[PDB]
C-alpha cells in the first residue's frame, strides 16, 4: 500500500493493532519505545 | 483417510506458493479482475506503451 517511513520491520507476528494495508500492521512496543511495523 | 470420504479437492495442496485448493483455484480464475490500483501502479503509469 505503499511505502512506510518512520517504523522499522521485524521479524514476528503478533494481533494486529493499527492495520496498514495488505496484511501489515504496526504497533508501538518495548523491545527502547519505538514503532515497529509486522506482517 | 476420512472413512472413503475424497477431500482432496477442498484441502489445499502445497506445490503452488498461495496455498488454494483445486476448487478455489477454479472460482479464482473463472471471476475476471478489473485490475485495480490495490497494486501500486505508478511505475506502469509513468511509462507509456
Ligand atoms: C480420490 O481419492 C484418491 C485416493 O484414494 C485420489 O487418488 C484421487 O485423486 C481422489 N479423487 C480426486 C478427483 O482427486
Amino acid at each position: 500500500a505503499g511505502c512506510l517511513i518512520g517504523a522499522e520491520y521485524v521479524n514476528n507476528s503478533y494481533e494486529c493493532d493499527i492495520p496498514i494495508g495488505a496484511g501489515i500492521c504496526a504497533s508501538y512496543q518495548t523491545q527502547s519505545q519505538s514503532i515497529i511495523a509486522y506482517t | 483417510y476420512f472413512g472413503g470420504f475424497n477431500f482432496s479437492q477442498i484441502l489445499p495442496d502445497p506445490s503452488k506458493p498461495s496455498k488454494r485448493s483445486f476448487i478455489e483455484d477454479l472460482l479464482f480464475n473463472k471471476v475476471t479482475l478489473a485490475d485495480a490500483g490495490f497494486i501500486k501502479q505508478y511505475g506502469d503509469c509513468l511509462g507509456d506503451i
